[PDB]
């Protein structure tokens, strides 16, 4: 399973570009795909989403009309046609896969990203503490708060945790507020009530440092937190 | 000018 | 010479005299004072459509929400029973399936049939597709039932008159059970996963030990081929189902038949047998297109499920006892509550 | 002789079929009557469940 | 209702499109059940059409065929013969040279015991039977040195090839107790014939027309 | 006028019989061949023929009181337009789908391999709208021109008007003879002559094949074959002849009368043409044994 993107560079404003995301090592036709950008020294925010078989296509309100998502399932490539690039479009664009069934783990694999330079209501997730001083060995707890209750009527609480190591792509830690992803240790634990949540790490290591990102999946647009950085 | 409309 | 043959007959006379020595009072005599169950009226809550041929087996999950189903179209569909959603659709290398199993952890599904191979599938791959984990080859007869012990141990029944416990990682059968005379048709694991029963076409169900590989007990009450078998939730009893139009409950400790569930209006074979969570209601599928529920302590018909247009081939109650799934040859898989 | 192999392992099987311990059926019937009485409240099919606790509405 | 739930319905609505698409590809394939008592010429027929069930796929005049050989696994037939209820036709092969051979306990008599168990079966009340009477090139060995009275003591007839082979064909067709619902198609085979796949094509085309006419009420 | 009392009320007794047999005969087909039987190409064609006859039969109470009052329409402008849209579509949908059931049955028998390979349930629903689009195209005369008119006595009748299209009142009648001859030609050529040439050819090519191949072992093939082609003839040919003779002589009746028999027979022959709608379940759907087995286990 790997996603390597291409198409970044230095674009003059008002121009156009086509980012491509080439998928390898997994069933690309069964996975719905997202594009998540990351502005320089800022948090993540969602751009677009295309489903399996291109039946449901959603966009962010910032990029609606200008940006166009598409996929080619026989070629295992994912496209994001960008038109009329503004000065706020400079970001690292990530390619995220997500499958949707009962018990699935969406947002599980993120691509490495391409840097785009342009040469110039909604559920607000307020991840309050931006920086936490910690040393390895003891527990830490990252809090997240939402403007709306994410506990749906089916019993699911749609909170997704992400960890971005310095110089690396984000990886999924906890999906739907209490289920740890495949590959993460048992140190991470999640609890919440619907509007206020927490991510607890049992014993902190030098591997666990980075910026921890909160995310909701109750309704589109999927909004992220500002980020909680762990320093040592 | 009277044509009783025929069904068809 | 032939004195070994006649010794086997008085050995059967010693067993029959030992069964009659414990037979003091019937189960119908004890339960005259207990209250009769009212007429159980389960309605159809969900009809699961999408199969295009005869459904031959289903198995519930331990989460009591996900169920797999096997049909002759070559498809193994995993259903979300709460929302009628199809989670997976697994194409099979041979469409002649006769059994299917869901792993207790939820990671695996099995299937088998006229290809004589039990194929274990992996649902939790890092890729999004369901892959074939193993193919248990050596069983030389049509594979009638399969049941998961653990993620690495699965027991199977086949029409080569044998049962076999397999190690999945090595792909080799570690224990073969060769007591039966006819084609073994059904399995039922005990709740403590140490024993299992197996009914065959010689009208005999045998209680097996998984660790030792020895036949512990043998029950000889029926008149024809036992198609269905199911353990009581206690683990000390099991009910059978045959073409005698007769279900009957056996006991592993009294080592004999306790009660016979038969009606004179029924002249059709039993295809599937399942128990409730308490063991009070014994549910039995029939060739009369219905599923009759049986009050398992009083031998009276507590009700009937009549929403199928063909033979009710498979039947399963959830672990929390909420639902009863009924699959049949009319390509439908009905959820009852 | 292939017949004496089928005979001797069937006789050896019927010995362990005979030497098992057996309890009375009146104790075996009363234990199934005791299990059904204890877990009767936890049975959602023996009594109809309210629609709020039913996932299959 | 939820974003994830909506994408789960969209996954399920993409699955039943694939189940409906794969169900159309299976309905174009004519299913055939290939039977026969022992090695009565099953291996010669599958070469002419060119450890459990063995399926053979072949095409002839834009018609896809699926032929299942279930003689490779021996068990009670009563428990898996209902798996083949919707088959288009049954191909039953009988070696004509098996009238003199006796098995360990007559070998043509066991073919007649296998035939009436299949022709008069409750799962095959309407299924046509293409009866291949194989090995007619053992004319040169068997019927001259040994008459047909070995297996049919009721028969005197004639010791010619044509009237003895017509007697064996009639003795297999008299076992058909359902003369109004099913039809027995009989062809003779010498294991050097190229026209065996044509006789299966003419038989199924009659069955496809008859099955289409029963759906429209004309039969 | 001694025998004309029968010729007046005999349409009323036939339109009442096909009403009480239509909504029960076709509604039984929509019940079990739509919801209790699996979907086949044969069952889809029987379902769309049932909706073509059931939705027409629901408009028979409005027509049986308009025929009893002597073409006096007591209902409104909206029920004047909608019912005659629903009558024309579903009468054309009844005839065009009878010809589609016949082409299906002929491709299935005359070319058996193409049906197994290409005839499927997904292709069936896409070609079944062909008879329905051809109905909506041919019913555009009614949408545009069927408007309630009031004669001075105060009676309201549902006829056509073309003075809004011609402008001048003498040459508005030039348009009136124009499309009424265009209506009478498409009623006979497309509405009768084309599906009769489909029914007689395809059900004759079927009997040419099954007699050559020796598939007759009972009289049930040739009697259901001759029931379909005769019920499509003796119901529709009394109506489509007096409507063609009407179109041939339109000028003579409107401008100068002189042809009474054509008018007196339209109510009698149209009632026989509407009696085909209650016969289509009994001739196409009730004949098959698979349908009768599903009806007795559903009641
Ligand atoms: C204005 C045209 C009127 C006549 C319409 C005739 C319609 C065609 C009838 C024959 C259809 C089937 C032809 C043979 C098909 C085959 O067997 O390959
Ligand atoms: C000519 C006007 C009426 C036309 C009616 C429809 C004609 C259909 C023509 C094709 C019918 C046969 C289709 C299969 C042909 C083949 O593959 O042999």
């Amino acid at each position: 399973v790997q996603l390597v993107e291409s198409g970044g560079g230095l674009v003059q404003p008002g121009g156009s570009r086509k980012l491509s995301c080439s998928a390898s090592g997994f069933a690309f036709s069964s996975f719905g795909m997202h594009w998540v950008r990351q502005a320089p020294e800022k948090g993540l925010e969602w751009v677009a989403y295309i489903s399996s078989g291109s039946g449901t296509i959603y966009y962010a309100d910032t990029v609606k009309g200008r940006f166009t998502i598409s996929r080619d399932d026989p070629k295992n490539t994912l496209f994001l046609q960008m038109t009329s690039l503004r000065s706020e479009d400079t970001a690292m664009y990530y390619c995220v896969r997500s499958i949707y069934y009962y018990g699935s783990s969406p947002f599980d694999f993120w691509g490495q990203g391409t840097t785009l330079t342009v040469s110039s209501s909604d559920i607000v997730m307020t991840q309050a503490t931006s920086s936490v001083p910690v040393t390895p060995g003891e527990s830490v707890s990252i809090s997240c708060r939402s403007s709306k209750s994410l506990l749906h009527s089916n019993g699911n609480t749609y909170l997704y945790w992400f960890l971005q190591r310095p110089g690396q792509s984000p990886q999924l830690l906890i999906y739907r507020m209490s289920n740890l992803a495949s590959g993460v240790p048992e140190r991470f634990s999640g609890s919440g009530s619907g509007t206020a949540f927490t991510l607890t790490i049992s014993r902190l290591e030098a591997e666990d440092v980075g910026v921890y990102y909160c995310m909701q999946h109750l309704e589109y647009p999927l909004t992220f937190g500002a980020g909680t950085k762990l320093e040592l | 000018q009277k044509f009783t409309s025929w069904f068809x | 010479l032939d004195e070994l043959r006649q010794e086997a007959e008085q050995l059967k006379n010693q067993i029959r005299d030992a069964r009659k020595a414990c037979a003091d009072a019937t189960l119908s005599q004890i339960t005259n004072n207990i209250d009769p169950v009212g007429r159980i009226q389960m309605r159809t809550r969900r009809t699961l459509r999408g199969h295009l041929a005869k459904i031959y087996a289903m198995h519930w999950g331990t989460d009591s929400r996900l169920l797999v189903s096997a049909s002759q179209d070559g498809k193994l569909i995993i259903w979300d029973s709460y929302t009628t959603n199809k989670v997976h659709a697994i194409p099979l290398r041979s469409s002649w399936v006769m059994t299917c199993a869901y792993a207790p952890s939820g990671n695996y599904v099995a299937c088998g049939g006229l290809d004589n191979i039990c194929s274990i599938y992996n649902l939790k791959t890092r890729e999004g597709n369901v892959r074939v984990s193993r193919e248990l080859a050596g069983h030389t007869g049509y594979l009638s039932c399969c049941r998961f012990l653990d993620d690495n141990q699965i027991v199977t029944s086949s029409g080569d008159t044998t049962c076999a416990l397999w190690d999945i990682e090595t792909g080799q059968q570690t224990t073969t059970f060769t007591g039966h005379t006819g084609d073994v048709m059904s399995l039922s694991l005990a709740p403590d996963t140490r024993l299992f029963v197996s009914g065959a076409c010689d009208a005999s169900a045998k209680l097996w030990d998984v660790r030792e590989g020895m036949c512990r007990q043998t029950f000889t009450g029926h008149e024809s081929d036992i198609n269905a078998i199911c353990f009581f939730p206690n683990g000390n009893a099991f009910a059978t189902g045959s073409d005698d139009a007769t279900c009957r409950l056996f006991d592993l400790r009294a080592d004999q038949e306790l009660m016979t569930y038969s009606h004179d209006n029924i002249i059709c074979g039993i295809t599937s047998v399942s128990f409730s969570k308490s063991g009070r209601l014994l549910l039995a599928g029939y060739d009369d297109f219905n599923c009759n529920v049986w009050d398992a302590l009083k031998a009276d018909r507590a009700g009937v499920l009549a929403g199928h247009d063909n033979r009710v081939s498979c039947l399963g109650v959830t672990d929390d006892g909420m639902a009863v799934a009924t699959g049949s040859w009319d390509s439908f898989l009905k959820i009852w509550n | 002789t292939a017949s004496i192999a089928q005979a001797r392992k069937l006789v050896e099987q019927l010995k362990m079929e005979a030497n098992i311990d057996r309890i009375k059926v009146s104790k075996a019937a009363a234990d199934l009557m005791a299990y059904c009485e204890a877990h009767a409240k936890e049975d959602p099919l023996l009594t109809p469940v309210p629609a709020s606790e039913n996932p299959f509405r | 209702l939820s974003a994830e739930d909506k994408a789960a319905v969209e996954r399920s609505k993409m699955i039943d499109r694939n189940l409906r698409e794969d169900g159309e590809k299976a309905a174009r394939e004519v299913k055939l059940l290939l039977l026969g008592a022992g090695e009565s010429g099953k291996s010669t027929i599958v070469k002419q059409m060119k450890t459990g069930i063995v399926e053979t796929h072949f095409t002839f005049k834009d018609l896809h065929f699926k032929m299942f050989d279930v003689g490779a696994q021996r068990s009670e037939r009563k428990k898996w013969i209902h798996c083949f209820e919707g088959v288009t036709a049954i191909i039953f092969c009988v070696a004509l040279s098996d009238y003199d051979l006796v098995l360990a306990e007559n070998r043509m008599h066991e073919s007649m015991k296998l035939f009436d168990s299949i022709c008069n079966n409750k799962w095959f009340t309407d299924t046509s039977i293409i009866l291949f009477l194989n090995k007619k090139d053992l004319f040169e060995e068997k019927i001259k040195k040994s008459p047909l009275t070995i297996c049919y003591p009721e028969y005197a007839g004639s010791n010619t090839y044509e009237e003895a082979a017509a007697y064996i064909q009639c003795q297999f067709e008299d076992l058909n107790k359902r003369k109004d619902t099913k039809e027995i198609y009989t062809h003779f085979t010498c294991s050097t014939d190229t026209k065996n796949v044509q006789f299966v094509f003419d038989a199924v085309t009659d069955v496809i027309i008859k099955n289409n006419l029963k759906d429209c009420g004309l039969f | 006028s001694a025998g004309y009392t029968v010729l007046r009320i005999l349409p009323l007794v036939v339109l009442g019989v096909t009403f009480v047999l239509g909504v029960l005969g076709n509604g039984l087909v929509i019940w079990v061949a739509g919801f209790r039987m699996t979907r086949t190409v044969t069952t889809i064609c029987y379902l769309n023929l049932a909706l073509a006859d059931f939705s027409f039969t629901a408009t028979l109470p409005f027509l049986i009181v308009s025929m009893a009052m002597g073409e006096k329409w007591p209902f409104g402008w909206f029920l004047c337009k909608l019912i005659h849209i629903v009558v024309d579509i579903n009468l054309f949908g009844s005839v065009f789908l009878i010809g589609f059931i016949a082409l299906d049955r002929c491709i299935c028998v005359l070319h058996p391999v193409w049906a197994q390979n290409h005839r499927t349930v997904s292709l069936a629903m896409k070609v079944i709208v062909g008879p329905w689009i051809l109905a909506l195209v041919l019913t555009l005369p009614v949408f545009l021109f069927l408007t309630t008119v009031t004669i001075p006595n105060g009676d309201t009748y549902c006829t056509f008007n073309f003075a809004s299209w011609g402008g001048t009142p003498e040459e508005r009648l030039k348009v009136a003879i124009t499309m009424l001859t265009a209506r009478g030609i498409i009623r006979f050529v497309i509405g009768f002559s084309l599906p009769m040439s489909i029914v007689a050819i395809c059900y004759g090519l079927i009997a040419a094949k099954i007699h050559k191949k020796g598939m007759i072992k009972s009289s049930r093939p040739l009697r259901v074959l001759t029931a379909v082609v005769a019920s499509f003839f003796i119901c529709w040919f009394p109506f489509q002849l007096v409507a063609l003779l009407g179109t041939v002589w339109l000028k003579e009746m409107l401008f100068y009368g002189k042809y009474k028999i054509i008018d007196i027979l339209v109510n009698p022959t149209s009632s026989l043409a509407f009696f085909n709608s209650c016969l289509n379940p009994m001739l196409y759907v009730f004949v098959g044994q698979d349908f009768r087995e599903r009806l007795i286990h559903s009641l």
